[PDB]
């Protein structure tokens, strides 16, 4: 069992029976003794679950329209880098078929369905299988877990059927989760200094590792 | 009358609160902020809430089937938002004082009816006519419910007044809507339906 | 609900309703007749 | 308060200058103003850094006064 | 031993039950009232948490919530001061003449003539004139447009709304616990660091970025409209290197150790900006930037759970000596353990702060265009002085309470507090003879300066021109502060502040803003009178401290309470003996302190600072320099000074200053209501009260809640109130009229 | 590299990171007394590495170093 940076703290608490349990907590976060609101070690590894799966979408969307348009069928209007799509206005704004602010508030009644049905998996699971909804409610009972309801919506190919490949899957998705998160905070950092976008960075040091912003630490838009 | 423990509530996955069980119509379990929890509160809103649907109902009508005509060929009827600033076959505090005595008299008999059930249900000059209905809020009688459609078993009378609340419930924010609508937008409401149905991504409200 | 209502009788919150209620209703007065040494309708 | 209306009245009228009075007791500021403020001029300025006249013996025993009534509290 | 996060979950339910049951935390008071005392003791014992419950974990959550609720309202009163100044001001009037406008943000409502209170204020405006002087700081921070006002009104609302609901949330849901709030290494370490090092780096960050290049264009003359938005220089930084070059390196020097580049926006010249009055933005940011490494290094003293570090246990348990037995052994228990204590010692500590906080805002000033905005700064200085002031008090209060109620010997002893009881006695003694020594030997000097110019003999006075007493040692002192520039200051282009170097007088739009500060025989006596009133004060203060358990009167003083009216007429009489009483008293003194701290400040500052200056160089103070010869008698003071200014508010009427005008007459009226509580006892207001009620049961109109006087206790408590409102009122209207009018 | 503050900042980083990884320093494994003993505690925080040297000891001894480096690089080049 691989133990980075534990703690007689850490140690205590992170029992291996997690996903990707590295023995990992110097700060005691998941310290079951004072628990109370978002401070509870199960809230905690969804919270993990969560924000590397939107990163992983995120990882790869921020830097995957400006790599297609540099070498890609897909129009140059739209290739750009992820600050410069509209997100930020100021770094570059895009004109789409709305005006960025129906997006987003269509955009939240939409993740406002999806995100509330998905916490009531959480607070009372399989409760969300039994009120009418057109429909789609058995897929929404969950398998208990609420980070792993499966079900035929969520996991309608069935992989790992068995508790072990189950494990290793699950293994595989926290590693990928970790490194996605860590990834697009390397976009917002690298966005912030260099500025001319996530994969327009790589090819400046990769043709040129002499280059090294980490020295240069001059920021331009 | 007739509770219903798994109706669908307003937030499904949620509890309901111990005073909406389910005999009112349009009951969806919705007061977080308990405004109703007291039985004497719950009947007084349960009031409230018929009476401003049945006003905005009437008030829906009558902002959405003027205004709606009058853009077509057919009508020429003013901006319900200006119809106040016309001027009538009398001064308008005229017609306001008419209106408060008669409007006063029907809201008198109304009110002596919530806070005292069927002592109200006969003609101060011809007791042989009457009101037929038991239910306060549903008056019933020759005049109010003629054609007999308000005299019937339970569940299908629930069903109707489900239906009025919800009907109801629309047009009280269908009447604010074209409140806020005419104050945001300098037009009529149904300026700002086609215009939404025009481009229905730019011209929205952030479209100022 | 009805102990909020008990509370809003208590005798500061009735006095500030109270109060208020009388304060708009002399300045109002005193709008729609200001000055006035005298009860001038005589 | 007896005393105070007795002096500003005569000290108004000695100084034929009733309007003063007439038009300034109807108001407190007037009484602080019009009448101590105002009278005590000559009083405070009877040993001042420039010398002093015969009214410094007023002006010692108003702070003096004002000494013996503060003590008490 | 391992610091971390600990809370419970739904401690207490959110109901409106408790709501409508008064009294509901006291178990005597939840009965209801049989007579009237009870409605008092309800708000007198509304935030004595201690004495609802023992447990010290809910106390300790109540005080979170408190401390939250308050941050809510002081968020609340900061969103309604921006709004005010975006909403119902001329802020964008007086930010292009900023030396003949005056600051205005209160316009009145017209109803019943008060319209007359807006006055005119320049840049056509009618309204009322702030003294707060949250102009000179808006303009200090860059704002320019009403637009920014309103959005920081607008964040200060949410932040509000942040507070009161991280106050429900710490209460009555995840409420932390007794460890949690007593791991206080931790918390030190995280309001160093964290609260202190951060906010001092967050703010030069916004001094380098914002502060300072449009303070440079408004310096320029440039338009605020024309000048760009201040985050038009965090994009394009072609437009912060051609204010200050050293912006066209990007964090360089800073990680190569060049920092001598930085100089162009980071100096150490001093003094004041000629063009402002205020102290230069290159060096207060420069100055935000130390503090900010400063407080980030000391956020690290103490151990958490990495070993390193120290704990503060240790560090009191090692420093014991031979005059003080095994000192310092049991007080981190104590103070681990009694809010009362730490309350003690914060509010001493804050109050002397604010102080210190006046002082070093008139001596120097930090934002442009303060120096000649006299009411603002005259305002200030006295508003901290009592704010401070009164936080002294109630730490002497709070000492007092820990006295009577947190201390035992038994079970949290500690040698020095034992110590200092043993010879309370000899403290006491010591400390009335100094007062006494203090008291003959500044205000006699009073008293025979005007026994002296009374009989005519002005030689024999103590004055600069007679019998000197000059302070020699203060003026020593601000010589050798002159001096420092280049020689024990070599950075320091001018000097500290302006009242130390000789010469350089800086004057802003024709009024001066700061000169060297004369020292001669007036303020010697004058300090005298300050150091013998603070040392009266303490001496009331300590005395009832230290006497709050046992004396040779009464030895079992502490089983009274620490709020108790007396112990009975015999042995002589017994009144005021409680450690409240003492507070009572302490609080006239330290209004008789602070009031003369005051006037010294506007009678010193109106007579030799303050004043026009010619084209030539010809300044001519407020009042003709009459400090000197004037402040050195009683009648000078009540004359020169008094008589004098107090023309301007009772002058008054008929103009937008007649507020004053009234709230002079007002205070006075209050403070002179006081005398009747403090002068008199609740026997005789019982015996009257009696038969008014024999005339109200005649008429069957008598209350069931049974009128009863105030207590003894309530009765000195409104008497020391209604007392210290009036005085400080009528000071209020008469510095603010004085002032606004002669400035 | 390209000043003189390289060696004077790698000299004060490594020669404090020296005395803080083996003796000679107050680590997380070693609490000071009267300013010269040092006792044995016991971290809690695990390390990979046996003689006691630990991350949080690390990044102190890298600060401290840094804190000594500008101190002194600074000092030199405002005298010589
Ligand atoms: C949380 C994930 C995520 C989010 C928020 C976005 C958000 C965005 N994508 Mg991306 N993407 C994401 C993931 C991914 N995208 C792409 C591939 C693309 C392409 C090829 C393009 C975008 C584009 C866009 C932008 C406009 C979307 C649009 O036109 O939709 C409506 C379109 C529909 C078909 C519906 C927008 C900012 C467009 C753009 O302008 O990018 C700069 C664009 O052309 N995305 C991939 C690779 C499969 C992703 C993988 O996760
Ligand atoms: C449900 C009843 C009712 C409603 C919703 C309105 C609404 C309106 N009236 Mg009438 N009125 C109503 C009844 C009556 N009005 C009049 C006589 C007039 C006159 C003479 C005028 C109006 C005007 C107005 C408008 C004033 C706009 C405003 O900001 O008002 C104040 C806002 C409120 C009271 C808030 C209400 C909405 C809140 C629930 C959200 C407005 C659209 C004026 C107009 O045309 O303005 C353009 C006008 O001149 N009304 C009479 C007497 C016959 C009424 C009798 O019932
Ligand atoms: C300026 C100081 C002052 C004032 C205002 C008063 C006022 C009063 N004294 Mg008093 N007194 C004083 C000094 C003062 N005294 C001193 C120094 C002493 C020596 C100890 C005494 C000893 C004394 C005795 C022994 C007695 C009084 C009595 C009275 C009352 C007489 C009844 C009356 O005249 O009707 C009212 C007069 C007023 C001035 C009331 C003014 C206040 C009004 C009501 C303000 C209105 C409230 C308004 C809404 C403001 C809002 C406030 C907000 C914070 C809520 C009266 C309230 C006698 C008494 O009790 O009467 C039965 C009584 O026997 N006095
Ligand atoms: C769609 C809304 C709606 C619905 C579903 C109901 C339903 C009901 N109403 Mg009600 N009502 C409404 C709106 C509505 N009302 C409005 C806006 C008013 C104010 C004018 C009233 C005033 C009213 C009174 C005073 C009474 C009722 C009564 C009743 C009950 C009698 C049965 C009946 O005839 O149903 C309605 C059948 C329908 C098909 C719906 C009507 C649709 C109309 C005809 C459309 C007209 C278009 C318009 C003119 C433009 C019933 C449950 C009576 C009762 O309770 O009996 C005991 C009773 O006394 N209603
Ligand atoms: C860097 C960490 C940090 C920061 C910034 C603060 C900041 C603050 N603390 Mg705090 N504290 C901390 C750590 C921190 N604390 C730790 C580790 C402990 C021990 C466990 C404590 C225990 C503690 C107690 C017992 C009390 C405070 C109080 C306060 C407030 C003092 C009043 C003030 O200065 O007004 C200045 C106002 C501001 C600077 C506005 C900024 C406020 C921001 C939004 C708060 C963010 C810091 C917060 C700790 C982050 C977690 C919140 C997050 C989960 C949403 C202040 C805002 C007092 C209080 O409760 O006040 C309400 C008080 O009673 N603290
Ligand atoms: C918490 C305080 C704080 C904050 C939030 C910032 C934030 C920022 N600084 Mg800054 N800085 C600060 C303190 C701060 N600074 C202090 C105290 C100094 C004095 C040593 C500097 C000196 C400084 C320089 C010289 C520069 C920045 C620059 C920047 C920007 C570049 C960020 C990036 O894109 O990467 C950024 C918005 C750079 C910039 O302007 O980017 C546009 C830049 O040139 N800063
Ligand atoms: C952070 C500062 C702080 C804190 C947290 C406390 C906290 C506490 N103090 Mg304390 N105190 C402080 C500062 C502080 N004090 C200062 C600065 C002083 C010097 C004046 C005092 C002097 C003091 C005394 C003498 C006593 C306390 C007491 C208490 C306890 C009960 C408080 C209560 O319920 O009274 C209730 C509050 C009121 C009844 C409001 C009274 C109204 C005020 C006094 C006048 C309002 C005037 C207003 C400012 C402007 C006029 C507006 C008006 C016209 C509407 C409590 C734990 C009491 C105690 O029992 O100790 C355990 C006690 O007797 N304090
Ligand atoms: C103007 C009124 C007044 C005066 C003169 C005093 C004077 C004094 N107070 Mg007091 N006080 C007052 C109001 C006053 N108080 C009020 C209203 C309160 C209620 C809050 C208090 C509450 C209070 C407390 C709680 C305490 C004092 C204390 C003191 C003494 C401080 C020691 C000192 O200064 O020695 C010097 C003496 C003087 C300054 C008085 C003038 C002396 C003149 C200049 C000398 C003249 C001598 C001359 C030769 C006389 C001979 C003439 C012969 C023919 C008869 C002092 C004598 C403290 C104390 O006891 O002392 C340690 C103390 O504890 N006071
Ligand atoms: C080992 C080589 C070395 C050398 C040759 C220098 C040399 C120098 N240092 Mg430096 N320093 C060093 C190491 C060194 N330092 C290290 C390792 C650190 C990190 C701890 C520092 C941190 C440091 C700081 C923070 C400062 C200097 C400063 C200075 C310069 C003037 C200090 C002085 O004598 O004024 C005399 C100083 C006094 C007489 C202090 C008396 C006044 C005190 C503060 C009042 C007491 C109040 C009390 C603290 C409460 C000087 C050229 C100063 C500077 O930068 O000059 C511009 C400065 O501020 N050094
Ligand atoms: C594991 C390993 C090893 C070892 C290594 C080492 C030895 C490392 C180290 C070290 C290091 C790498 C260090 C460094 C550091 C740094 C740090 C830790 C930092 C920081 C920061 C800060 C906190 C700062 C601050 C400041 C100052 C000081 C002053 C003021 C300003 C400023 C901000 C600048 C070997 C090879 C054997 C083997 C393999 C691997
Ligand atoms: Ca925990």
């Amino acid at each position: 069992r691989p133990l980075w940076f534990a703690s007689k703290q850490s140690l205590s608490y992170l029992d291996g029976s997690l996903p990707g349990d590295y023995g990992f907590d110097p700060l005691g976060l998941s310290d079951p003794e004072g628990t109370g609101g978002f401070i509870e070690p199960r809230w905690l590894a969804y919270g993990e679950v969560i924000n590397g799966r939107f990163a992983m979408l995120g990882a790869v969307g921020a830097i995957a329209p400006e790599y297609l348009g540099k070498v890609g069928l897909i129009p140059q209007e739209t290739a750009l880098a992820w600050f410069q799509t509209g997100v930020i206005p100021p770094a570059g704004t895009y004109n789409y078929w709305a005006d960025n602010y129906t997006l987003f508030v269509l955009e939240m009644a939409l993740m406002g369905f999806a995100e509330h049905r998905r916490f009531q998996d959480w607070a009372k699971p399989g409760s969300m299988g039994k009120q009418y909804f057109l429909g789609l409610e058995k897929g929404f009972g969950g398998s208990g877990n609420p980070a792993y309801p499966g079900g035929p919506f969520f996991n309608p190919l069935g992989f790992g059927k068995d508790e072990k490949s189950l494990k290793e899957l699950k293994l595989k998705e926290v590693k990928n989760g970790r490194l996605a998160m860590l990834a697009i905070l390397g976009y917002f950092i690298q966005g912030l200094v260099t500025g001319v976008g996530p994969y327009q960075n790589l090819l400046d040091h990769v043709a040129d590792p002499v280059n090294n912003n980490v020295l240069t630490s001059l920021k331009f838009h | 009358t007739v509770a219903e423990p798994d109706r669908p509530l307003w937030f499904p996955g949620s509890t309901p609160p111990p005073w909406l069980d389910g005999s009112l119509p349009g009951d969806f379990g919705f007061d977080p902020l308990g405004l109703g929890s007291d039985p004497e509160s719950l009947r007084w809103n349960v009031q409230a809430e018929l009476v401003h649907s049945r006003w905005a109902m009437l008030g829906a009508a009558g902002i959405f089937i003027p205004e709606f005509l009058t853009k077509l060929g057919i009508l020429n009827t003013p901006s319900w938002y200006t119809a106040g600033e016309q001027e009538y076959f009398t001064d308008t505090t005229t017609l306001f004082i008419v209106e408060l005595v008669f409007i006063g008299w029907a809201e008198g008999r109304r009110w002596a009816d919530i806070l005292n059930p069927g002592c109200v249900n006969t003609d101060p000059i011809f007791p042989n006519n009457k009101l037929t209905g038991t239910d306060v809020g549903y008056p019933g009688g020759l005049w109010f419910d003629p054609l007999g459609w308000g005299s019937a078993s339970p569940q299908k009378l629930k069903e109707l007044r489900t239906k009025e609340i919800k009907n109801g419930r629309l047009a009280m924010l269908a009447v604010m809507g074209a409140w806020f609508q005419h104050i945001y937008t300098g037009t009529g409401p149904i300026d700002n339906l086609f215009a939404h149905l025009a481009d229905p991504g730019h011209a929205t409200i952030f479209a100022a | 609900m009805r102990d909020l209502k008990t509370y809003l009788s208590v005798a500061p919150v009735a006095s500030t309703l109270w109060f208020a209620a009388l304060a708009g209703l002399l300045i109002e007065i005193n709008r729609f007749f200001p000055d006035a040494l005298t009860f001038p309708f005589f | 308060w007896v005393t105070f209306y007795w002096h500003w009245k005569h000290i108004t009228l000695w100084q034929g200058n009733v309007s003063q009075f007439n038009e300034s007791s109807t108001y407190l500021m007037g009484w602080l103003r019009d009448y101590l403020w105002l009278n005590s001029s000559q009083l405070i300025n009877g040993y001042n850094p420039f010398g002093m006249n015969s009214l410094s013996v007023w002006a010692w025993m108003f702070l003096f006064g004002h000494l013996v009534w503060a003590t008490g509290f | 031993p391992e610091v971390k996060i600990l809370v419970d979950r739904d401690p207490i339910k959110t109901s409106f039950e408790q709501w409508a049951k008064p009294g509901h935390f006291s178990r005597t008071i939840a009965k209801g009232p049989d007579t009237t005392t009870w409605i008092w003791n309800l708000h007198a014992d509304a935030h004595d948490f201690d004495s609802h419950t023992s447990d010290l974990e809910e106390i300790s959550r109540k005080v979170f919530s408190a401390h939250f609720g308050q941050l809510s309202i002081i968020f609340l009163w900061l969103s309604g001061m921006y709004f005010h100044g975006a909403r119902f001001s001329n802020y964008e009037a007086w930010l292009n003449d900023p030396t003949h406008i005056r600051p205005s943000a209160q316009v009145v409502w017209p109803i019943v003539g008060q319209e007359i209170l807006n006055g005119d204020v320049g840049g056509g405006f009618r309204g009322i004139q702030i003294t707060s002087g949250f102009f000179q700081i808006w303009r200090a921070s860059g704002i320019t447009s009403e637009l920014q006002l309103y959005c920081t009104a607008i964040g200060a609302l949410v932040f509000a709304a942040l507070m009161l609901f991280a106050g429900w949330f710490h209460y009555h849901k995840a409420a932390p616990k007794l460890v949690w709030f007593q791991d206080v290494e931790s918390m030190l370490n995280h309001h160093l660091a964290g609260l202190l090092g951060l906010g001092s780096l967050s703010w030069a960050g916004h001094q380098v970025h914002v502060s300072l290049p449009i303070n440079q264009f408004l310096n320029a003359g440039v338009d605020p409209k024309e000048i760009p938005l201040p985050h038009e220089f965090i994009l394009n930084r072609d437009l912060l290197a051609q204010l200050y070059p050293s912006f066209a390196e990007g964090a360089t020097p800073f990680f190569t150790l060049n920092w001598s580049k930085y100089a162009d926006f980071l100096t150490f010249r001093g003094g004041l900006d000629p063009l402002t009055g205020g102290l230069w933005l290159t060096d207060i940011a420069h100055h935000h930037l130390a503090i900010a490494i400063l407080f980030l290094i000391a956020g690290h003293m103490y151990r958490t759970n990495w070993g390193i570090g120290h704990g503060i246990k240790d560090i009191l348990e090692a420093h014991k000596g031979p005059f003080t037995g095994q000192g310092h052994k049991g007080l981190y228990e104590i103070l681990t353990t009694s809010w009362h204590a730490q309350l003690s010692i914060n509010l001493a500590m804050l109050g002397s702060l604010t102080i210190i906080v006046a002082h070093h805002m008139y001596a120097m000033p930090p934002y442009p265009y303060l120096a000649t905005d006299y009411g603002t700064q005259l305002s200030l200085f006295t508003h901290h002085m009592w704010i401070g002031g009164f936080l002294i008090v109630g730490a002497a209060a709070h000492a007092a309470i820990f006295m009577v109620r947190d201390y035992d010997p038994t079970t949290r002893y500690n040698d020095l507090l034992d110590r200092v009881l043993r010879h309370r006695d000899a403290i006491i003694s010591h400390l009335n003879w100094v007062c006494i020594f203090l008291g003959f030997h500044s205000f006699g000097l009073y008293i025979h300066n005007d026994t002296m110019s009374a009989l005519g003999r002005p030689q024999d006075m103590f004055s600069d021109t007679a019998i000197q007493l000059q302070p020699v040692f203060a003026q020593w002192i601000q010589n050798t502060h002159a001096l420092a520039p280049g020689t024990t200051a070599p950075g320091a282009t001018t000097s500290t502040s302006l009242t130390w170097g000789g010469g350089d007088l800086v004057s802003v739009g024709g009024k001066v803003a700061l000169l060297p500060i004369p020292l001669g025989t007036a303020d010697f006596l004058v300090h005298h009178i300050h150091a013998f009133t603070i040392h009266v004060t303490v001496l009331i203060l300590l005395k009832g401290v230290l006497f709050a358990r046992s004396s040779r009167l009464i030895p079992d003083k502490a089983n009274l309470g620490f709020r108790f009216p007396c112990d009975g007429p015999g042995r002589g009489g017994t009144c005021q003996v409680s450690a409240w009483d003492h507070v009572f008293l302490g609080l006239f003194w330290m209004y008789n302190a602070i009031s003369v701290v005051i006037f010294h400040f506007s009678w010193k500052m109106q007579s030799d600072v303050w004043g026009s200056i010619n084209d030539q160089g010809v300044v001519t103070h407020i009042t003709g320099g009459n400090f000197a010869q004037s402040s050195i008698t009683i009648n000078g003071w009540l004359r020169d000074f008094l008589w004098a200014q107090a023309s301007q508010v009772i002058q008054s009427y008929g103009s937008s200053l007649s507020a004053y005008g009234l709230f002079f007459l007002g205070a006075h009226f209050v403070w002179a209501f006081s005398l009747m509580f403090l002068f008199s006892g609740r026997g005789y207001w019982q015996e009257l009260i009696e038969s008014i009620v024999w005339a109200h049961n005649k008429l069957k109109v008598a209350p069931a809640t049974q009128p009863r006087a105030l207590s003894i206790v309530q009765g000195r408590a409104v008497g020391v109130t209604h007392y210290l409102l009036g005085g400080i009122a009528t000071t209020w209207a008469f510095f603010l009229a004085r002032i606004i009018a002669v400035g | 590299i390209g000043s003189p503050t390289n060696l004077i900042m790698v000299t004060s980083t490594s020669l404090m990171l020296f005395a803080g990884r083996f003796g000679l320093a107050p680590s997380a494994n070693r609490k000071a007394t009267a300013g010269l003993k040092l006792e044995a505690r016991d971290s809690g925080l695990q390390t990979g590495d046996p003689a006691g040297f630990t991350l949080a000891d690390t990044l102190a001894c890298g600060v401290v170093g840094h804190i000594i480096g500008v101190g002194v690089v600074l000092g030199l080049k405002n005298i010589g």
